């Protein structure tokens, strides 16, 4: 009796999706707008560095 | 003619200034110490201040120097010369422990006994120099020869330790990497005795043999000089450099 | 019929590719082809942590991103001052065979477990000067891989069972229990918002959870081999997976996708760790040739390289003011890199 | 400078480092040991999540773990030895036997690490080969031209037809070791009996001879 | 837990006494130990101190020479060895337990006192030496320091203490923010360097008695002179 795998595809495969190309922008516009806050990225000066 | 010789500790000397640069750094810093990469520090130590003398002869040659200084310098060049030809008696000795109990050479032993005999080698190496070239200012005549009865000790020590490792390596079962045992232990024993030695027998004999007292500088001392410098740039290689290359 | 019940996988097994291809129109690589490349990233160590006897496992960072902890296989868990290398607790453990790490969000607890089959809570903040044990958790039946602090009462937990489970503390009782997976489950990471979560198992798979359900939403398949470290997006919207057949990938939630790969040609070793950073640009990957490396998470090239260790890396974190970052090591060692 | 909490928080750190020196001292004289076997083999009774046991033999601790597999043998990754078990009365499961020890031989993160291998029960075999009902060419073909080599050390009161049962399951186990090993770990076999009392003295000597080894690579006579 | 005091009574000028705090209830060992003394009606005042394992000891300048202070961690017990008593140091002993780490909170727990009878430094100031109050009413207090509490790392070493009549002072504030546990939430301590305040908002009974302050930068520890609050 294999009715418990078959109905776990169904709950999956039926639901919303959305295009690649809006997924990659919605990435790219996260990375850009919070650009000048980690300090990895953008070195700090010596003044404001704990280590 | 002592221009050649001159020359020829000159290219010899310069390798073991390169050779030895390297590991008391890379042991220093770079790697862990064992209970024996400690003895090979001390011993590398011991064979920077021995050449270091050996360049500044060929500047110090050119101009003169005072013979009641020109002693003072001799009489501390054999300072370091001691210490590095004790080192390797100690080295001898704690590989035939190392075979000969195992189980306690790893488990039951105290972490710092490689340092603690270390500076008590520093501070007999010192005592015994100083009693050698006729440094007896401070009974002369008479205790010249306690300093050979150090270098014949530790040339017992070395044959008798090394001898023994090779025993019971042989009465084993089935010892393949065998090639690389003979070679090895052949190899230290006639660079210590045959290149090493010679210089230490001749500061402590030099007055009963009398027969010119000019002549047998050019070629015994040159000679003598030449060889136990290249006792010195032959360890590093001998010691540290063919375990790297090993693996 | 048994054959029936089959044929119908086949059938909806192949809806959702073609669901997945119609879905695919452009690339990441070519709509990022046109921003600046983020440059050449040069670190350097600035602390070394010195104290552990044995192999590091685990370590996990405090939120004040001043302290951390760290697990070693010598029996001993240890909390660190980062800024003055100085040692606050140093705590003994009855099983010597630990593999996770966990530090609460407020600081009270920190917890640990490994191949006893046991999670182990300790509280840190009572009288009498001393850390003691709180609670035991039993009832998996194979090892612990991971463990993450949900709340002050709440812990989310996966084993070797191929299963995952939720647990409240006080009562000492699992709240739900996740099933699904075919083989053990290697590591787990929690979403921002803490009402979903993702895991990856050695069957090659990746899955998305609901706490409060207990169901399974999507699954993902893409690698080729088994899975050991996972970890969100800052967002809440991705996630990116490292496996032993040398490779990184990063999925998408709300298209079903996988959106880049991070490969080179002479990188033969797996992957042990992953760590994003602050706003998600550069994407950190530890790996069993002795060091880690820096991709750029938008372009997939490589930025750096951190090589200190004389060991495998085993573990990796970012602090989450995004000020440093630290490894740890099968040679006893922790490193601040920044 | 440093404030005064900030100088009685250093003192305090030294304490916790000077303890955790000597639990590390206590630790190094401390031989670990894994036990692995699939069943029918009797791993229990050799030495008269994980369970523990512990003895000592000329004043030399042990203790020895038994886990009751690709993905936490990583953690054994330093122990000194593993002790392998076998079933040797019923010839149906060596190939599965046989199967079991070429993949931890084999295995990555265990090229450094010897085995004592214990091939169990050798008082069932005897019975076996005696009776003649079950032989052994029937699951092995290649006995038939097998015989025993010229260095048959083969103890006093034993029937040839016993010998020669015992010599063949032997090499099908030093074949593996020997293949592909480089010569950087090896195999030492035993046979036991489940009524004997001499394998503890047995493991004490083959791991003196396992550090001997790691002794003369570390300082590089080899 | 518990710290329990003995000896003390009557001694002759010139003479000598020991003093004895026995401890119960925590792990002695890992704590640090202080003695603090009060006058029959005057403040407190510090006397010496004994680190964890043994290894800092620190005296005061009016007892340096004569003093002596030691431990014993097996039997849980903390000494203090007198000679050359004079008439100045008839007053009451304190035995105070505290711990150094990050985070930590020093000064926790006061033991109760026995009483003796024999027959450059930072100061610090509270202006105010009484206040009438009224329940369900707010109140502030002010102490002052000499030169600046605050130091490189960001932190403010600067304490406050209640002592209720008849009983002995307890911890409402460290490091000049914050909060003890077990303190309700009413209490509030702010300020900058060199200038310090305390909050009581909403007060009721069960909070009348002294209030006071001291510094942790520099040995020896200094403490103000007190401020009363009566109904
Ligand atoms: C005791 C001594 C007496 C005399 C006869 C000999 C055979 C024994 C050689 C000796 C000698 O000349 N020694 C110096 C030493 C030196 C000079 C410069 C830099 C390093 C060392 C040298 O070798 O030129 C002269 C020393």
């Amino acid at each position: 009796q294999a009715r418990k795998l078959v109905e776990q595809l169904k709950m999956e495969a039926n639901i919303d999706r959305i295009k690649v190309s809006k997924a990659a922008a919605d990435l790219m516009a996260y990375c850009e707008a919070h650009a000048k806050e980690d300090p990895l990225l953008t070195p700090v000066p010596a003044s404001e560095n704990p280590f | 003619q002592t221009l050649s010789f001159t020359v020829l500790t000159c290219i010899i000397s310069l390798v073991g200034l390169t050779g030895n640069a390297v590991v008391l750094w890379l042991l220093g810093y770079r790697m862990r110490r064992n209970a024996v990469s400690i003895y090979i520090l001390n011993l590398a130590a011991a064979d920077f201040l021995f050449l270091s003398f050996q360049i500044i002869r060929l500047p110090l040659r050119l101009i003169n120097i005072s013979h009641l200084i020109r002693k003072i310098l001799v009489s501390v060049m054999t300072f370091p010369y001691f210490t590095g030809l004790s080192m390797l008696s100690a080295i001898s000795t704690e590989r035939c422990l190392s075979v000969l109990w195992p189980i306690w050479y790893r488990c039951r032993r105290p972490t710092h006994l490689s340092a603690v005999v270390c500076v008590l080698l520093w501070g007999l190496s010192l005592l015994f120099s100083m009693l050698e070239w006729r440094f007896c200012d401070f009974w002369c005549e008479t205790s010249d020869f306690i300093p050979v009865a150090w270098l014949i000790f530790l040339c017992v020590v070395l044959c008798v330790s090394s001898l023994v490792l090779l025993v019971r390596i042989l009465c084993g079962s089935r010892k393949m990497p065998l090639t690389r045992l003979y070679v090895t232990i052949l190899l230290t024993v006639l660079v210590f005795l045959l290149c090493g030695l010679p210089f230490g027998i001749l500061g402590a004999l030099i007055y009963r043999m009398h027969l010119n007292l000019e002549v047998l500088y050019c070629h015994v001392y040159l000679v003598c000089m030449s060889l136990s410098s290249l006792n010195s740039s032959a360890n590093p290689i001998i010691y540290f450099f063919v375990g790297s290359f090993r693996q | 019929e048994l054959d029936q019940l089959r044929q119908e996988a086949e059938q909806l097994k192949n809806q959702i590719r073609d669901a997945r291809k119609a879905c695919a129109d452009a690339t990441l690589s070519q709509i990022t082809n046109n921003i600046d490349p983020v440059g050449r990233i040069q670190m350097r160590t600035r602390r070394t942590l010195r104290g552990h006897l044995a192999k590091i496992y685990a370590m996990h960072w405090g939120t004040d991103s001043r302290l951390l902890v760290s697990a070693s296989q010598d029996g001993k868990l240890i909390i660190w001052d980062s800024y003055t290398t100085n040692k606050v607790h140093a705590i003994p453990l009855r099983s010597s065979w630990v593999m996770t790490c966990a530090y609460a969000p407020s600081g009270n607890y920190v917890a640990c477990g490994g191949l006893d089959n046991i999670c182990s809570i300790y509280n840190l903040k009572t009288r009498e000067g001393n850390v003691r044990v709180s609670r035991e958790l039993a009832g998996h039946t194979g090892y612990l891989s991971c463990c993450r602090f949900l709340d002050d009462n709440q812990i989310v937990t996966s084993s070797g069972d191929t299963t995952c489970a939720l647990w409240d503390i006080e009562t000492g009782q699992q709240t739900t229990t996740f099933t699904g997976h075919t083989g053990d489950v290697m590591s787990l990471s929690l979403a921002p918002d803490t009402r979903l979560f993702v895991s990856g198992a050695c069957d090659a798979s990746a899955k998305l959870w609901d706490v409060r359900e207990g169901m399974c939403r999507q699954t993902f398949t893409g690698h080729e081999s088994d899975i050991n470290a996972i970890c969100f997006f800052p967002n809440g919207n991705a996630f990116a997976t490292g496996s032993d057949d040398a490779t990184c990938r990063l999925f998408d939630l709300r298209a079903d996708q996988e959106l880049m790969t991070y490969s080179h040609d002479n990188i033969i070793c797996g992957i042990t760790s992953v760590s994003f950073s602050k706003s998600g640009r550069l994407l950190l990957a530890g790996y069993d040739d002795f060091n880690c490396n820096v991709w750029d998470a938008l372009k997939a090239d490589r930025a750096g390289v951190l090589a200190g260790h004389d060991n495998r890396v085993s573990c990796l974190g970012v602090t989450d003011d995004g000020m440093a970052v630290a490894t740890g090591s099968w040679d006893s060692f922790l490193k601040i890199w920044n | 400078t440093v404030s005064a909490e900030d100088k009685a928080a250093a003192e305090r750190s030294k304490m916790i480092d000077k303890n955790l020196r000597e639990d590390g001292e206590k630790a190094r004289r401390t031989l670990r040991l894994l036990l692995l076997g699939a069943d029918n083999s009797g791993k229990s009774t050799i030495v008269k999540g994980i369970f523990e046991t512990k003895f000592q033999v000329d004043k030399v601790n042990f203790h020895m773990f038994d886990v009751g597999r690709r993905k936490w043998i990583q953690c054994f990754n330093d122990v000194t030895a593993i002790i392998f078990v076998v079933d040797s009365s019923d010839y149906n499961r060596l190939q599965e036997a046989l199967n079991d020890f070429k993949s931890i031989w084999n295995n990555r993160w265990l090229r450094t690490i010897s085995v004592i291998l214990f091939l169990n029960k050798q008082d069932l075999l005897a019975e076996k080969v005696l009776a003649g009902k079950s032989k052994i060419e029937d699951y092995f073909p290649e006995f038939a031209r097998y015989t025993t080599p010229e260095d048959a050390t083969p103890e006093p009161g034993e029937d040839p037809r016993v010998t020669r049962a015992k010599y063949f399951i032997r090499k099908e186990f030093v074949d593996i070791s020997t293949a592909s090993g480089d010569g950087r770990h090896i195999c030492y076999p035993h046979f036991t009996c489940a009524v004997d009392t001499e394998n503890a003295r047995r493991i004490f000597n083959d791991c003196k001879d396992i550090i001997l080894q790691m002794n003369l690579r570390e300082y590089n006579l080899v | 837990v518990q710290l329990v005091e003995s000896g003390g009574g009557l001694v002759q000028p010139g003479g000598s006494r020991k003093l004895s705090c026995s401890a119960s209830g925590f792990a002695f060992s890992s704590f640090g130990m202080h003695w603090v003394r009060q006058a029959p009606e005057k403040g407190l005042e510090w006397v010496a101190y004994i680190s964890s394992g043994s290894g800092t000891i620190y005296y005061a300048d009016t007892v340096k020479g004569r003093f002596t202070i030691s431990r014993d961690d097996p039997k849980n017990t903390l000494f203090l060895q007198m000679t050359s008593l004079r008439s100045e140091d008839t007053a009451m002993y304190y035995c105070v337990r505290s711990i150094y780490y990050y985070g930590s909170s020093p000064f926790d727990f006061w033991g109760q006192g026995t009483t003796l009878t024999v027959s450059s430094d930072i100061v610090m100031t509270q202006a105010t030496s009484s206040v009438p109050v009224t329940p369900g009413e707010s109140v502030s207090i002010s102490c002052r320091s000499s030169k600046s509490l605050l130091h490189s790392n960001g932190n403010t070493y600067l304490y406050w203490f209640l002592q209720r009549p008849g009983q002995s002072p307890q911890l409402l504030i460290y490091r000049m923010s914050n909060l003890a546990s077990g303190v309700p939430d009413r209490f509030s301590g702010s300020g900058s360097g060199t200038a310090f305040t305390l909050t009581i908002s909403r007060l009721e009974a069960e909070d009348v008695g002294v209030y006071y302050c001291m510094q942790h930068l520099e040995y020896p520890l200094t403490f103000g002179a007190g401020t009363k609050l009566e109904l």
